[PDB]
């Protein structure tokens, strides 16, 4: 149902595929002929990949289950370390885990390492959420022995972060949050988390150097305490500093020992087990890498990749759980790519060798068993975890940051075709065409990534937050260009310093759609939770004029958002006191300089919260204002009765509300209300909150089934919200450019807003594909829109994938904020993807984008 | 399948009598090796 031909500027455009071989391949199985692993090795590694993704509450691979070794050795260390400073205890816990852990080496892999005792397993985190561990104990994936695991969880229960935080909130308030209806549950209750590791420090300095810095600081602090005359008001400050630095040393020494023991495993296998001489030599190379790295600075690309993977394991899995894969990978790896491929000074490599190495990275990430809670698996069907890396953008001078490492990263993604890790590309007008073409190759292949973030919008955002630095050491104007997405949508500093260390700083969701429901029912959530979800802001009779609805919502929003942030800052309070991260601290230049824990020191504020299903609440208010207080065709009681009846009757009434002006149609009346709602209520009331780091808290819109019937013409539990600031599914009816004009109207008090858009297959895969896409991106950027990501996949192939799943394994599509294999998503999710409007481009659309052919 | 490899006395993790217990395993995916610290 998409155009194959278009007349534009007196030129007839033939939307025929570039490669003539594509005309031969059936359209309903196109994406099964796109993968092309750079080597036989990476082809084997994909075929035998130990996938860790799950859907409908169970892992797709049968051997996937929880490990116990992390739980066991963390418990052992904690019992033994009683009485000692908590930072040192935490370091000792890490050290014991790393010292005693069974290590893993697999065939064919070059990047080595793992975070549990068995390559099919994932570790658990009793020190975080007792409830999360309890869930796994009551599942088919319980750590074994079950009795020991149960005893471990009971031991940790009063020590857990969850138990630390809960007493400082009304149990009724937490009960409301735990319903996950109007508010996402606080991170301390689920154990969910994120982090931006200071990789640059590890790769540049090595861990031995960090140990010597810490030991030097210890000596200086001890000397200060011994200096006459003693000053009790200043001298005691050295205690917490010394504690932190000693903990840094313990942590770093253990990571080095762990890495070297991993290298010893490679050497042992090469000399006693492996029979292939080619693999033997390779294992010995890897052994040497592990011996030097990360103890020493990296010298080449192989060093850097192994360092980065080791560091990822510690920061995201072993020291603590953290979702994500935040990093500026091209900029981070570039000096080591330069050493290896360009100058060939150390670990000489070809560009294709670099491509293969990135392929192997993507596969290792694909094998990474994530010990996130079961509840946070269900939200993302077909995925193992959210891994989002960032490339592109600009350097400190505002010049193009794109390079050949960027291209190697992008080609590897196009070749190996794995759902994870996803990629964010920071788009600037400065970005070279050579790299943009690689970006387009991935997108045109239907991968759903790279997702495009506005470079300037993120950079300015870093400058704005930097103003609120509590120690006046926020990001400089130059450092402001050094930013990555933390998870899906939110910008944050990357580098040796000032990076975000916890989801407590920013992250977490709130749901304006539900808050609108309970506004029209005295704070009572009848549709889902069946309880009092918010304040008794008055009955239906009290609500007079559209402002009362507009003002009752604010009261609900204020109550909800206040809990959303305070629960995060209370978590922060206890994270730095009982969940110290001395490894992360050791590799942060600020933490090392000041002798502070990673969660204590916060030089760059980055507070945010995610308003989700804002569009649904927005379109609902437009239909309320128009059809109740400006036409009086219906009363509040008639609407409320209809909503509670899920419009069993009132079918003409629902259509009347459905036909009301929507978002993403360049409709002046509809956009007028939604623009103010985004900037006055969603952002305005939220900005009034100051978080732990002394900065304001600003909204990050991104991504419904728990939302009851809303005046925007939605049936009960209808999950068809595209996400973020993107138009509701089937609401947009004036094309892509009209959608693009609506979104641009939101400019104030926002930190970010996700935009899903589906583009036509024949256009994108034609020779004209790149020109139109590049012009679209050009226009999107100049409209100052924060974000956009694309879906390039035909309905026919998805339908065929539903009928014969075993013939469409390599089909990858984009859902909310991540990509997944289509055959791994339940039918209901699949039908939701199909329902998304595939935007076609007319002559009028192309003229608006200022395209040229 | 349990092989013991005494930790070298110059290793960072060396202790008296410590060894790496290295076992080879293979399932439906492929081959791998496990190294567990023992005494
Ligand atoms: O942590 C979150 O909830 C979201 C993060 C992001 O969108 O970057």
């Amino acid at each position: 149902v998409s155009a194959k031909v278009l007349e534009y500027k007196g030129k007839k455009l033939n939307f025929t595929p570039e490669d003539p071989a594509e005309e031969t391949i059936p359209a309903d199985e196109l994406h099964e002929h796109l993968q092309k692993p750079s080597t036989a090795r990476t082809k084997r590694l994909k075929e035998r990949c130990r996938w860790k993704h799950a859907s409908a509450g169970e892992f797709i691979e049968k051997s996937v289950t929880a490990g116990i070794e992390r739980m066991r050795y963390l418990t052992e260390a904690h019992k033994a370390s009683e009485g000692k400073p908590e930072a040192i205890r935490r370091a000792l816990g890490l050290a014991n885990v790393l010292n005693k852990s069974t290590l893993v080496l697999q065939e064919d892999e070059f990047i080595v390492g793992y975070h549990a005792e068995d390559p099919n397993m994932f570790p658990l985190y009793p020190e975080l959420s007792h409830m999360a561990v309890q869930d796994y104990l009551r599942s088919d994936y319980s750590p074994q022995p079950a009795d020991e695991a149960a005893a471990i969880n009971e031991y940790w229960k009063p020590h857990s972060l969850q138990s630390k935080c809960q007493p400082y909130f009304d149990p009724a308030d937490l009960g409301r949050m735990y319903q996950v209806s109007s508010m996402e549950a606080p991170s301390f209750a689920s154990g969910y988390n994120s982090i931006v590791p200071p990789y640059e420090t590890v790769l540049e300095d090595g861990l031995l150097a960090r140990i010597k810095l810490a030991e030097k600081h210890i000596a200086e602090a001890q000397a200060d305490m011994s200096t006459f005359p003693w000053n009790g008001t200043k001298g005691l400050d050295n205690i917490a500093k010394i504690d932190n630095w000693k903990a840094m040393v313990i942590a770093c020494k253990a990571v080095i020992s762990w890495a070297r023991r991993q290298g010893r495993l490679c050497k042992i296998v090469a000399e006693n087990f492996e029979t292939d001489p080619k693999r033997q030599a390779e294992l010995l190379e890897i052994a040497d890498i592990c011996q030097r790295i990360p103890a020493e600075p990296c010298k080449g690309l192989k060093d850097a990749m192994q360092a980065k993977f080791f560091t990822f394991l510690i920061c995201h899995a072993i020291e603590r759980y953290a979702s994500g894969y935040a990093q500026k990978e091209d900029t981070l790896l570039w000096p080591y790519y330069k050493a290896s491929v360009v100058d060939k000074k150390f670990q000489p490599m070809s560009h294709m060798d670099a491509v293969e190495l990135v392929e192997m990275e993507r596969l290792k990430i694909s094998e990474h068993g994530a010990g996130k809670s079961r509840a946070y698996r269900e939200i993302f069907p077909g995925s193992n975890d959210l891994f989002i890396l960032t490339v592109g953008g600009t350097n400190a001078k505002g010049e193009d940051a794109c390079n050949d490492m960027t291209d190697a990263i992008l080609e590897a993604a196009k070749r190996i075709r794995t759902a994870e890790p996803s990629i964010v590309f920071r788009y600037s007008k400065k970005n070279r065409e050579k790299t943009l073409r690689w970006v387009f190759e991935c997108i045109r292949d239907g991968l759903g990534y790279p997702s495009i973030k506005h470079d300037e919008i993120g950079t300015e955002q870093m400058k704005e937050y930097a103003k609120f630095s509590l120690n006046g050491n926020g990001a400089t104007d130059e450092e402001a260009h050094n930013w990555v997405n933390v998870l899906c949508m939110s910008p944050g500093i990357h580098g040796r310093r000032k990076t975000q260390k916890t989801r407590s700083e920013g992250g977490g969701s709130i749901f304006p759609a539900k808050l609108l429901e309970i506004s029209l029912n005295d704070g009572y959530d009848w549709s889902y939770a069946d309880m009092q979800l918010g304040p008794k802001t008055g009955d239906l009779s009290s609500l007079k004029s559209f402002e009362d609805v507009w003002e009752a919502f604010r009261k609900q929003y204020q109550y909800a958002i206040n809990l959303c942030i305070s629960t995060k800052d209370v978590s922060r309070y206890f994270e730095q006191r009982f969940l110290q991260m001395p490894f992360v601290s050791a590799i942060d230049d600020g933490c090392m300089e000041l002798g502070m824990d990673a969660c204590a020191l916060s030089e760059q504020p980055n507070g945010w919260h995610n308003p989700i299903t804002t569009i649904v609440a927005a379109n609902s208010l437009v239909a309320i204002k128009k059809l109740v207080f400006e036409e009086k065709k219906y009363t509040l009681e008639q609407l409320s009765q209809a909503l509670k009846a899920n419009w069993e009757g009132f079918e003409e009434m629902r259509v009347d509300f459905k036909r009301a002006p929507k978002w993403g149609n360049d409709d002046d009346y509809a956009d007028g209300i939604i623009t103010r709602f985004y900037e006055e209520i969603i952002g305005g009331e939220m900005r009034k909150i100051t978080n732990y780091s002394g900065g304001p808290v600003m909204p990050t819109g991104q991504a419904g089934s728990r939302t009851g019937p809303t005046p925007d013409g939605r049936f009960g539990g209808e999950a068809a919200d595209d996400g973020g600031i993107s138009p509701y599914m089937g609401t947009d009816k004036k094309g892509p450019t009209a959608v693009l004009r609506s979104v641009s109207k939101v400019q104030k008090n926002q930190k970010g807003n996700l935009l899903n858009q589906r583009l036509s297959v024949p256009i994108m895969r034609s020779k004209h594909g790149f020109e139109i896409w590049n012009s679209y991106i050009k226009t999107w950027h100049d409209l100052n829109i924060d974000h956009v990501q694309f879906n390039v996949v035909s309905t026919d192939e998805m339908r065929a994938a539903q009928r014969e799943p075993e013939k469409h394994h390599d089909l990858i599509v984009r859902v909310s904020g991540y990509s997944a294999r289509f055959v791994d998503i339940p039918t209901y999710g699949q039908n939701t993807i199909i329902a998304r409007q595939e935007q076609d481009f007319s002559a009028s659309d192309l003229e608006f984008l200022n395209v040229e052919i | 399948c349990a092989n013991f490899f005494p930790v070298p006395k110059d290793a960072d993790d060396y202790e008296a009598g410590k060894a790496d217990c290295v076992r080879e395993k293979e399932d439906e995916k492929g081959k791998y090796w496990l190294s567990k610290p023992i005494f």
